[PDB]
């Protein structure tokens, strides 16, 4: 999880997190929440402000 | 077992309102128990729809 | 494809979730550029006398 969260494209982070939500799935094979989904919730919403500041610098240079 | 599942806080805001008859007493079911009580109950079935289900705590949470 | 539907469901926070593209969860977040095409415009000395 943390070497998804220090990608440089946000695009290809998110695509990481799935990935281990898809590999999580295998072991933890219900609907509650556990001290590991939130684990997984909140590298989505970090992914997210570095998309925000991904941004910025995209429409500076531009 | 209404507090853990999705639905029930509507059927128990519903339930509080209704007639009971006990050790001759008629109250209603918010009144047989405790007010404090049906607050703890109230809230312990409005919250329990996120901790039992992963899809809509993550779905509110990215929104 | 007969597999469209085994990859929406890869990635979901729950077994019987469905996984997020990326043009979903980021969507909206971005930022306007500043700077648009509107030149500014000279105009010529022209005394016709």
């Amino acid at each position: 999880i943390n070497s998804a969260l220090n990608q440089e494209d946000p695009r290809t982070a998110w695509e990481m997190l799935q990935g281990i939500k898809a590999e999580l799935d295998k072991v933890q094979p219900d609907e509650q929440m556990t001290p590991q989904r939130e684990w997984l919730i909140s590298a989505q919403e970090q992914v997210q402000n570095q998309m925000n500041a991904w941004t910025k610098a995209q429409a500076k240079a531009l | 077992d209404a507090s853990s599942r999705a639905g029930g806080a509507d059927f128990l805001m519903r339930v509080g309102d209704k007639k009971v008859t006990l050790n001759g007493a008629t109250t209603t079911y918010r009144e047989l128990i405790g007010e404090e009580q049906w607050n703890a109950l109230m809230v312990t079935a409005q919250r329990s729809q996120f901790e039992t289900d992963a899809k809509l705590n993550e779905q509110y949470r990215l929104k | 494809s007969p597999m469209a539907g085994q990859l929406e469901t890869f990635g979901g926070i729950t077994p019987k979730g469905k996984g997020i593209p990326a043009e979903v969860g980021l969507a909206g977040i971005g930022h306007k550029q500043k700077v648009t095409q509107e030149l500014p415009e000279s105009t010529s000395f022209d005394v016709k006398g």
